[PDB]
């Protein structure tokens, strides 16, 4: 990265931030302009810049080789005992669409000594998607409930090639959709799981208004202010849960891979709150909650798909997402 | 025959007229009779040096007098070390003297003059000597082409004369505006004469340990590259740029010297690129070596021939680095 986690910065530097000054300032490398930072010397800009995702995909690659260093998995690594997925299907369409935000520009511009404010917004046009459920119906065999997690990707099917991927090709590239640990009765039962609960999405921040007017209403009404309502904002935005995808259609692959919720959350207690956004955003004041290396079981190379596929806890579908322009 | 006035003396007399056979009637005599094999109690080392340069001298392995001499060509350096190694084992000054008259008329004139002033400066019996000018001894090395020829012309006419010596280059060139500073007699002198006090090739079985040599070999080249640029200030140019072995060498050079023999020293255009030297190295090979170097700095010890590691997080690690270096 590095952070001061580093055993040996004075060696091995400080590769990905370094990267991001370096990238930014290529519009005045040495200074001759007088041009402040690049955009890519903001968390709160760098993704605006084409240059950020180069970047990044390079330093995905550092990783990915460390990453295909292990052996690839086995049946025996993989299946979780008695644990069978039988299905996996959607309720309601995968449709995405754009719709309008609002936000205050306020803060932005000069106010005049004693002259009274006016509202001036900004209104953007963001990607956003229709609600849908995934029922996972599963098969538990064993003897007794068990605990399990669920690991939800989307993968690409073809490249922009039109040519169908082997599951070592897509891999790499699936996202990841929900990540949520429910413990399984015995015998078949269809999971339900609702789009808006997933611990990859948190929704969009109440504006500085709404809190300034929460806050201002309890404060000066002598009454408790309870925002525990409101999610933590690191989290991939609800409404960019799915590809944009065309409006003629596009197939992917939605990945089910059910893991043993025991071994997966031991330490980290599988009935506890673990918040909404701990697939990538951990859980607040606590340790993260799945043991499992991020990515499972994804990460490490499948050169030989029969072994997926032997897997019963693990399952592929086809599901169709449709932008509607 | 020790005292500071003849042994000063004899060094006046071997020094003079370095190309020609010697015109002074005793040390012809002690060239044509002297036996440098003829007496090991003259020797700290019972003879054995004298034995191995005798060696090579009767096996006709010797540079033929007449001939460019470089200390930095391997073969070169070994023969006028093997006359430094004799030189200084001698215990008394007759040894000296004598295997220095006999080796003069043997050896080529740049080895001998190196090795003559290394003995001097590095045996005990050359305290009290002061070494003459090397830009008397060897006036070509000091001298442009125009004045040497100028003196030629005066020899050949048999007329005396002075000379007026007035920088390379033209005044289109701003690098003359600095030529009174890397072109100056006397920090030519300074800089062959810290070589010949710190050189490289010394081994401490010669008698004695340089202290801090890597650590001065840093300091004096600090401050002449502080010093060249400080000249540069005052004349209204920029630092130097630092060289790059995958980047252009800006600055090209036309030395208008010449070897007495041997020709014109070589021009070097402006704005090439380094290449490969037959015989020396690939500038990939110099890229490696730096790399190797940075390596040990950035780990704070460098590696030794076991792979164990020697701590140069120490005040005598940059001594340590200026020995690798
Ligand atoms: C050489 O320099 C001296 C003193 O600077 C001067 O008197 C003399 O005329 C010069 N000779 C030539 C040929 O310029
Ligand atoms: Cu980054
Ligand atoms: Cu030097
Ligand atoms: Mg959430
Ligand atoms: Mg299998
Ligand atoms: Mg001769
Ligand atoms: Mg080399
Ligand atoms: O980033
Ligand atoms: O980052």
């Amino acid at each position: 990265e590095s952070s001061m986690y580093s055993p040996n910065a004075q060696y091995y530097g400080s590769l990905h931030n370094t990267a991001h000054v370096m990238l930014g300032r290529q519009g005045d490398p040495h200074g001759k302009f007088n041009l402040p930072p690049g955009v890519m010397e903001h968390f709160e800009t760098a993704t605006r810049d084409p240059s950020f995702f180069r970047l990044h995909k390079y330093m995905d690659n550092i990783f990915k080789k460390h990453t295909d260093s292990f052996p690839p998995y086995t049946h025996d690594d993989l299946e979780f005992a008695g644990m069978a997925v039988d299905g996996v299907a959607i309720d309601g369409e995968l449709i995405t669409f754009f719709d309008e935000f609002q936000y205050s520009l306020i803060n932005a511009v000069d106010s005049g000594e004693s002259i009274e404010d006016v509202e001036i917004n900004a209104r953007v046009h963001r990607l956003n998607h229709k609600e849908f459920t995934y029922k996972i119906t599963v098969s538990n065999s064993i003897g007794s409930d068990h605990l399990a997690t669920f690991r939800i990707f989307l993968c690409p099917i073809e490249d922009n090639n039109g040519i169908t991927l082997t599951l070592d090709k897509a891999r790499w590239l699936c996202i990841e959709l929900d990540k949520f640990f429910q413990k399984v009765p015995s015998g078949t039962h269809t999971i339900h799981r609702s789009s808006k609960d997933s611990s990859v999405t948190v929704p969009d921040m109440p504006s500085f208004h709404s809190l300034k007017e929460q806050a201002d209403n309890a404060v000066n009404g002598g009454h408790d202010l309870d925002l525990s309502a409101y999610e933590r904002s690191c989290g991939i935005p609800d409404r960019m849960l799915l590809p944009k995808s065309k409006p003629e259609g596009m197939e992917f692959n939605l990945f089910v891979a059910v893991t043993d919720g025991v071994k997966d959350t031991e330490g980290h207690n599988g009935d506890h709150d673990h918040g909404g956004t701990h697939a990538q955003c951990g859980v607040h004041g606590e340790a993260y909650p799945d043991n499992r290396p991020l990515g499972y079981p994804l990460e490490r190379r499948i050169p030989d798909e029969r072994v997926f596929d032997g897997v019963p806890n693990i399952k592929h579908v086809v599901v169709k997402i449709v932008h509607h322009p | 025959a020790s005292s500071t006035a003849h042994k000063q003396q004899d060094i006046n007399h071997l020094l003079d007229k370095i190309y020609e056979d010697t015109k002074y009637p005793d040390l012809q005599e002690i060239a044509k009779n002297f036996n440098p094999l003829g007496d090991t109690s003259m020797y700290n080392d019972q003879g054995a040096a004298a034995e191995v340069l005798m060696k090579e001298l009767n096996d006709h392995r010797l540079l033929e007098q007449h001939h460019w001499y470089s200390l930095f060509n391997a073969r070169q350096r070994e023969e006028a070390l093997m006359l430094f190694a004799v030189l200084n084992q001698c215990k008394v000054w007759y040894c000296f003297r004598n295997n220095a008259a006999y080796f003069r008329e043997q050896m080529n004139e740049g080895e001998f003059v190196y090795a003559l002033y290394v003995g001097v400066i590095h045996s005990k019996l050359g305290d009290g000597i002061v070494l003459p000018p090397l830009y008397e001894i060897t006036p070509h090395m000091f001298t442009n082409s125009e004045v040497i020829d100028k003196a030629y012309s005066a020899k050949m006419t048999q007329k005396a004369g002075t000379f007026n010596v007035s920088f390379t280059g033209t005044k289109k060139n701003k690098e003359q505006r600095v030529a009174y500073f890397g072109e100056d007699i006397g920090m030519n002198i300074h800089h062959v004469t810290w070589h010949m006090d710190f050189p490289f090739w010394w081994q401490d079985s010669y008698g004695n340990h340089l202290d801090r040599k890597g650590e001065l070999f840093f300091w004096v080249h600090h401050q002449l590259t502080a010093r060249f640029d400080f000249e540069r200030l005052s004349n209204w140019l920029d630092p130097v740029d630092e060289l790059h072995w995958d980047r252009i060498i800006r600055e090209g050079f036309a030395p208008l010297t010449s070897y007495k023999y041997g020709g014109e020293f070589p021009v070097r255009p402006d704005n090439i690129h380094f290449e490969d030297v037959d015989g020396v190295a690939h500038v990939h090979d110099m890229e490696i070596t730096e790399n190797r170097i940075y390596e040990a700095i950035d780990h704070g010890y460098i590696t030794a021939t076991d792979g164990h590691t020697i701590d140069i997080r120490q005040p005598k690690g940059i001594e340590l680095l200026g020995d690798i270096i």
